[PDB]
């Protein structure tokens, strides 16, 4: 309504879906699919029944390398998975017809539970889902196997690992996409605490879908943090539309134009497209002949640069088939673009700095690790407001297996549980559908 | 209706605890200390002068209309607006007639609008000054709840609830608020309850004989009445503990079948 | 040409500072340094006696140290030299005491307590009663127990550094109080500064409690506030005898030890999980107020550079060096800001350029002045590095060059405009101009906050906007990387040194750290670091009286 | 339905409203009024325009005794305050049929802004309200008065205050009823953050309404913490109904029966009512008399004991007309009841433990503050799951101005803002009406 | 980076967990040491049978 | 090349020790840095700890 710029819509295969779609159609505040994803991500919990059985059988309660001799329970949770799921569903159900579901995953080896939305309406935050699921699991295990009154403590330690003493679920067998609120590095960072490996495993290593998932989460978080309000909203709307949903097919076009190219070729393609579309114009011609450029549309130029950054990351990490080039590509795409055009980087240097720290902590002794363990809540990658993580997800999708902390190593339970929902697995094709649904309401 | 018991047990200690808890039981008085003497030992106000106020009388101040708040009749000290003061007692572990938790329970069962606090070697009750003086003279000082030797009205430095008695059977006092007058055999308070000396010592009677102390005490002791001699109290305590445990585990009628 | 860093280069380097060539591999390795030989002998004795043959220090493994000449280090504005090993925060007791004095300081205001005592508790408050309370708290704060011999007390010789002091903006109350334990604003500050501080403080009374250093050594920084509050409550209920009830005592306790408490640092969230009074929670303005050079010096450059030295020694050496990384640490990163007069020369050139072009504070903060001042200072510093090869050898790491040049540029911009955010913007412009000039910068990532800075310097977003005085190590951009925070504190100080301000962020901290009873005198941090590097600094927190002599 | 419990609802004057109301009609998961109060608490923000003006005029940015010389802005926020409100509403506005309530308080010196629910449907936590309001306020202040580009940081410090360095709003002039989620005592503890004084001030010192407010908040929080799940849901529902909403008129009946009585008389009346209602029966008669009592209904006995606890607090604090008796009253009510009947107290000793916490928190030099600042998000008062706090509201309502932490001193702005909402000013009446509106669906 | 991540969190064992939020304390503080950890610290089990 | 170092006298209590439940690896390991489970614990306790 207040934004007059339209965008096209292309799928992950580069085929046209619709034209003249208003920019607000993909907004988190309007798109039904983004609202549904945020609502479902708060109520979905992953349960490791096999992990519970193994922890109880060996007394592995406590956390890393911790055993309590004497507190050993022999139960058959995986065999009685259907009964346990039925009991948990009965406990968590609000009335009859709420959206309470406990599906069986991997032949009862895992559980995917969805607490009802009615239990979250009167909740201030998202922690109600995990606590309610933990209590339901404790009650179901106590009343299925007639566990002694003096062993409910062991059952609780098996389900959540240290929670009263450690404000987290570290040694437990229960998990969710979002981290604990005590792990947030800033206010409004709840949606930024999804690691790259979780997003890659949820989308089953699909590059475009992982980009869409990560970008949607990051921009919805920027809306939550209050960053994308007032005059800052259009910039983030365009960043989500172009870098994350390839609105004008920019990402696929750049990758196609640079199938056997380098980062510099991608930069040249981005500048050529920006000039052709009128986004940037020649400011002045210097004495040496350098053509300094100025943005005719600042936010559109930002979106074009972000799409080009994603394309450059894809090109380089597909040429190498290794996900360790992400930080260098993100750094030097901006570094060469700025001194080729005289224009600011993707996020006015905020993404380049994120890359300069990512290169620090991905190649040194001081912390960090593989690119898959980073997230928007991380102290190293929190600095770019939703413009640096989708490239990392794309690169980790392009990896061929050169990383030790791969999504399989880190996100096995979370990925397997959250891949069962079509909205999480293929966010691109459903966000496009949600935008098409409200196309005519603006 | 419901006729209230007050405490389990058949020993003399349990009966004394029941008597202290019973509001309809008239405590036997063993001395006569004038109201002004009690006020002087208390040390908060000079006797004969008016009570200091913290707020105007309740009629002067304006409150919003509250049907439930107006159902309760206020104390006279509240009606006038008097400052809240305290009276504190230390009880010896050697057969003192009243004990901290027993004192607090009896206070909250017998008096209106009181604030009772219990420590191992201390017990304090706070109330509006006029009513506080009234029930300090009537119940706390003149009755069997007070023994000038084994118990002592004392603030500030409290110590000696677990120490042995001195040569006169008196509880240890680091400030020596009360001394024993051998000429008359009476205990005299030479200081008020916080420690500033009194101009004229006040006679608070003579120490209760130890034989009577054995009968009127509310503490369990191996030399006196032991808890092993009162299995009914132990059973009730264990029942309370088990009920608490079962309620904290799973509060259902089925889990309480194992009570 | 005359440069302030020339004399140190003459003393440190045998060849001409302008000479482009030298020779290596002829110094004997680690034997060229007396400190390394002392370390070797100490390692041998320690291994043989205490370690029962387990090796501790083996110079033969790893890099062959001393292939080049290990230079000595001057200390800026001081005529004394020391080896680089003496400036390590573990080997330097002066830096340890610098952190100890800040850690063990809590400022509590006593005006709500006095008002509650007078009105609610019905107890008169007089200067004699205040003196009695000060005596009580001075006895009780270290380990004391008032009129209670049966209570266990700390050995008095173990807490000789513990003091309880008082200061007030009320002149008559100040001169009615005992001078034994009073921080006199009038006689510690110049007349105009004292007037400004009294006007800012008001007519209120504050007490400063210096918890003994040993308490912070054994425990963490969050212990200091609890220790202070407990001792203050005990001393208040002992000096003033109150016959009121215990609820009134709870109200008095809140008024006396939880109403006007001022802490040095805040608690940190997430992965920096720490309590209060830790170096990561100290804001740049607070650290500028801790350093007391505005009291004894009128030179703005010196005032900014003392804060630069203190901030380097704290943030880079202790906080980031050990609290966040650990190991050998980042000594040479921070010493480059306060060892030779390189930063002094650059900052003096920046001040001279600003005075000649824009005046002392003659311009409102605009973009153009930021660009031109920062560019000129950066170009001067980089050409100074270029034409003095000994200078480039002294600052061998690009991080120990980028930080120095950017600090000079930021100090110049802050002089010109008086705005700290303009100064930090000039810092960031200097950093990128340095990168384009030398095709080089610091370490890997290092310039995470320098590429993100230009956009975050004047930002208005929630997690990006803050005045530079209100920023600190917990600012998201500044959380991890070395070589910035100590210079950010100096830029924040220079924002106010241009205006001749008596304080930067908190008058109470400025008055509290003017106390003569502090072990580390914050008037000359560089001189005290020099003294500590020479093993002539008397630090506190040593358990000599509870340990065997053998 | 799953609970056969029926309750009769009485108003604050002791008059019957409805009979045979299902117990779940007052449940937080079903009651519309509780949902509305939770949403309003989440989306309501209070702005102190006079505080902003004073901080900017004197340069008082930075907290306790902090002040930055030279960073002073002379703006007239209270003079404008309609312009600023209009700009803030325009920025925060999402749609046309949108809540976005910004209303002037005290003639321009305060603002009561209600962030639209659209910005909270795509937020994982409640912190979006304060951040969005702060951003909108910063933009409105920068645009209304032409603030220079180099003073936006000063404006931010005046509005929010030390936030990037101190992860909270310490020296700011923007406030909300809920604190930062990173500063919670435990997971799900967000709703137990409203102190007793705020509840009393919002209800305008009405005893029953303040009790209802505190009980509703505490029991909704217990539902959020996962405590009221499965076997504990019935006990928490009964506790809410009988302690907060005056079900069966027990609180009023006990207060009327003990107008001239003491705590012991209240205990006697509670036991008599429990015996008459069949809640407790005689277990066995010991040798020394003392017929032991066992609960025929454990949860109903706990609810009766909680109602009697509230009545005893009201009786004692109305006799003394002082709010300093709450800790002793709760402690020794539980003690006397336990050793009178052989039955467990309220919350199986947790109420007594929390009363001990109140005692040592408000009655010594290691005490701190008074009973008016009690809330469930404190280490001292977190132990009882919504059974020890509501009586403190009655105690503070009965106080005749003898407390330093009086509601007028600590909650004037809170009362002025939240007293406008009908569901907050009279929680009891509107919760009863909401329960009546959903009577027939069970 | 793999070594650093392993040694910083994957394979590290801390005596005491961190206490973020209200408690506001770092790891390896006495408030983070569980009772079983302190029981394992004491080595009387391997030198005495009582 | 060109680092400062801490004084070894201040770090005489600093040790890096290695222990392993693998007896074959613990056999050809330098006993200076090895925490021997077999030597420090009784037979049954050593076996339990190794398991
Ligand atoms: C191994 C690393 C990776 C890492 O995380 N840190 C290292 C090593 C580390 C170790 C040194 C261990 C030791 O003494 O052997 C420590 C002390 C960190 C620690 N607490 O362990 C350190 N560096 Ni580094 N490190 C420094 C520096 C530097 C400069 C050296 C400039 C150059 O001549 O090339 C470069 C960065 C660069 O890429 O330019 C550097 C790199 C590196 N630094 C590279 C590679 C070193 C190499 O020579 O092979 N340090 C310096 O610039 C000076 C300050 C110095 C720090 C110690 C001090 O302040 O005394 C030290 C700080
Ligand atoms: C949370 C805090 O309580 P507060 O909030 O009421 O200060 C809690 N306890 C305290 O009250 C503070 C310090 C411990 C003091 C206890 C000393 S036991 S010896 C004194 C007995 S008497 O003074 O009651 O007679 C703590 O910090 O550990
Ligand atoms: C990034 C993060 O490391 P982690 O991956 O979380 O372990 C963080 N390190 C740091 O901040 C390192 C700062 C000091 C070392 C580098 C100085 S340039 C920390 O310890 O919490
Ligand atoms: O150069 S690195 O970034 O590896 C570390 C510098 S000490």
């Amino acid at each position: 309504v207040k934004y007059e710029d339209k965008i096209s819509l292309y799928d992950a295969k580069g085929n046209l879906v619709a034209e003249n779609v208003p920019l607000e159609a993909i907004s988190p505040l309007y798109n039904p699919t983004i609202k549904s994803m945020v609502k479902n991500i708060k109520r979905t919990v992953a349960v490791n029944l096999a992990g519970i059985e193994g922890t109880l059988a060996a007394g592995k309660i406590g956390g890393k390398g911790c055993q309590v001799p004497g507190r050993t329970l022999d139960i058959s949770a995986v065999s009685n998975a259907q009964a346990i799921a039925d009991e948990v569903e009965k406990i968590l159900k609000v009335s009859e017809d709420d959206d309470t579901a406990v599906k069986i995953i991997n032949g009862g080896k895992q559980l995917a539970v969805q607490v009802p939305t009615a239990r979250l309406e009167v909740a201030a935050e998202y922690s109600v889902s995990m606590l309610s699921t933990a209590m339901a699991l404790k009650e179901a295990l106590i009343k299925t196997f007639n566990i002694d009154m003096f062993d409910g403590s062991t059952v609780h330690a098996a389900i959540v690992g240290n929670y009263p003493q450690v404000m987290d679920y570290a040694g437990g067998n229960i998990a969710s996409l979002l981290g604990a609120p005590s792990m947030m590095e800033g206010l409004g960072y709840a949606l930024r605490n999804i690691p790259v490996n979780h997003a890659v495993a949820t989308t089953k290593k699909n590059m475009m879908n992982a980009i869409a998932f990560s970008s949607v989460m990051e921009q919805t978080a920027t809306f939550e943090m209050g960053d994308a309000v007032g005059s800052f909203e259009r910039q983030h709307l365009l960043g989500l539309a172009y870098q994350g949903l390839n609105a004008d097919n920019l990402v696929i076009d750049f990758i196609k134009a640079n199938a056997k190219g380098t980062v510099g070729s991608v930069v040249e393609t981005v500048i050529d497209r920006a000039i052709a579309d009128g986004v940037i114009v020649v400011d002045k011609t210097m004495s040496s002949g350098f053509n300094m450029y100025k943005p005719a549309d600042v936010n559109k130029w930002n979106a074009y640069a972000a799409a080009g950054l994603v394309a450059a990351v894809a090109v380089s990490c597909g040429a190498a088939r290794a996900a360790q080039n992400v930080a260098s590509v993100i750094l030097y795409f901006n570094d060469i673009l700025e001194y080729e055009t005289g224009l600011p980087g993707v996020d006015y240097g905020r993404s380049m700095g994120t890359a300069v720290g990512f290169s620090f902590f991905s190649h040194s002794i001081y912390g960090g690790g593989g690119p898959g363990i980073f997230n928007g809540n991380h102290v190293v990658t929190r600095h770019s407001k939703g413009f640096a993580i989708p490239p990392v997800c794309a690169a980790m999708c392009a990896d061929a297996g050169t990383q030790m902390f791969s999504p399989e190593h880190t996100s096995g339970l979370v990925g397997s549980v959250y891949s069962a929902f079509d909205e999480f697995r293929e966010p691109m094709k459903y966000v496009i559908e949600g935008a098409l649904s409200i196309k005519d309401q603006f | 209706a419901y006729t209230p018991q007050f405490y389990p047990g058949a020993t003399k200690v349990a009966e004394n605890r029941r008597n202290h808890l019973n509001p309809n039981y008239e405590l036997e008085k063993l001395r006569e200390i004038p109201d002004e003497d009690v006020v002087k030992i208390m040390g908060h106000r000079q006797p004969g002068e008016d009570y200091k106020t913290v707020h105007p009388p309740l009629e002067e101040m304006d409150f919003v209309e509250d049907y439930a708040r107006d159902l309760v009749e206020p104390l006279n000290g509240a009606k006038e607006g008097h400052r809240v003061r305290y009276i504190q007692f230390a009880d010896s572990m050697y057969f003192a007639p009243a004990q901290p938790y027993d004192r607090s329970r009896s206070y909250m069962s017998r008096l209106r609008g009181v604030d009772a606090g219990t420590l191992s070697g201390r017990q304090v009750v706070e109330c509006r000054e006029s009513d506080l003086e009234e029930f300090s003279k009537n119940i706390l000082m003149d009755t069997e709840l007070f023994d000038p030797a084994t118990s002592g009205m004392r603030g500030a430095t409290v110590h000696g609830h677990s120490l042995r008695l001195d040569e006169n059977g008196m509880m240890f006092d680091a400030l020596q608020r009360c001394v024993f007058d051998e000429k008359t055999g009476h205990v005299m308070y030479v200081k008020d309850q916080v420690g500033k000396p009194l101009d004229a010592p006040v006679d608070v009677g003579e120490p209760i004989p130890e034989a009577k102390l054995r009968e009127i005490t509310t503490i369990y002791r191996n030399d006196g009445v032991a808890m092993r001699a009162d299995p009914d109290v132990i059973e009730v305590v264990k029942r309370i503990h088990r009920a608490r445990t079962l309620g904290g585990y799973i509060p259902t009628n089925e889990t309480f079948k194992g009570l | 040409e005359k440069r302030l860093f020339l004399k140190a280069l003459k003393e440190k380097f045998e060849e001409d500072p302008k000479e482009k060539y030298t020779k290596f591999y002829t110094f004997g390795g680690w034997e060229q340094s007396a400190r390394k030989r002392e370390f070797v002998e100490a390692n041998e004795k320690i291994v043989s006696e205490k370690r029962q043959g387990i090796p501790l220090y083996n110079p033969d493994i790893g890099v062959p140290l001393g292939q080049r000449k290990l230079m000595p280090y001057k200390l800026s504005n001081t005529d004394d030299y020391c080896e680089g090993d003496d400036l390590h925060f573990l080997n330097n007791a002066a830096i340890q005491q610098l952190w100890d004095d800040i850690r063990r300081t809590v400022i509590v205001g006593m005006d709500t307590a006095h008002s509650v005592l007078e009105k609610r508790l019905g107890v008169e408050v007089t200067p004699e009663t205040i003196n009695e309370y000060m005596h009580t708290i001075n006895h009780s704060l270290p380990g004391g127990a008032v009129v209670q011999e049966h209570m266990v007390e700390v050995h008095p010789s173990l807490a000789w550094d513990c003091y309880a002091r008082i200061f007030t903006g009320d002149d008559e109350l100040a001169d009615e109080l005992d001078s034994r334990f009073l921080i006199d604003i009038n006689k510690l500050f110049p007349e105009e500064q004292a007037e400004t501080l009294k006007a800012a403080i008001g007519k209120k009374t504050y007490q400063v409690s210096r918890v003994p250093s040993l308490v912070g050594r054994v425990c963490d920084g969050g212990t200091i506030s609890r220790w202070s509050a407990m001792q203050i409550g005990m001393s208040f209920i002992t000096a003033y005898k109150l016959c009121a009830g215990e609820a009134a005592t709870a109200d008095f306790s809140y008024a006396s030890k939880h109403a006007d408490v001022i802490q040095m640092g805040n608690a940190l969230p997430g992965r920096r999980a720490r309590g209060p009074n830790e170096p990561g929670g100290i804001r740049f303005g607070i650290l500028s107020d801790v350093v007391q050079t505005t009291r004894v010096s009128e030179d703005p450059v010196e005032q900014s550079l003392e804060v630069v030295a203190t901030g380097a020694a704290l943030y880079d050496q202790i906080w980031l060096g050990a609290y966040m990384s650990g190991g050998i640490g980042f000594t040479q990163y921070a010493t480059a800001s306060y060892t030779d007069d390189i930063l002094d020369d650059f900052s003096y050139y920046a001040l001279d350029y600003v005075e000649k072009k824009y005046g002392r504070m003659g311009t409102k903060a605009t973009m153009d002045v930021v660009e031109d001042v920062a560019g000129e200072v950066t170009l001067y510093a980089l050409e100074q590095y270029d034409d003095y090869p000994a200078l480039l050898e002294d600052h061998f790491g690009g991080s120990q060059r980028a930080a120095v040049a950017a600090a000079a540029s930021g100090i110049g911009v802050c002089m010109a405009t008086g705005n700290s955010n303009a100064g930090v913007n000039g810092w960031y412009l200097s950093q990128i101009l340095h990168k384009e000039y030398h095709s080089r910068l610091g370490f890997y990532g290092y310039d995470l906050q320098d590429q993100c800075g230009a956009s975050n310097s004047l930002a208005i977003r929630n997690d990006e906007a803050a005045p530079l005085e209100l920023r600190g190590p917990n600012y998201p951009n500044y959380a991890m990387n070395v070589g910035h925070q100590g210079e950010y504190a100096g830029i924040a100080q220079a924002a106010h040194s241009a205006r001749g301000d008596a304080f930067a962020l908190n008058p109470l901290v400025k008055v509290a750290f003017a106390d003569p009873m502090l072990v580390f005198d914050f008037s000359k941090p560089r001189k005290e670091i020099a003294r500590g590097a020479l093993r002539e600094f008397e630090a506190a927190g040593e358990r000599d009286v509870i340990l065997p002599a053998k």
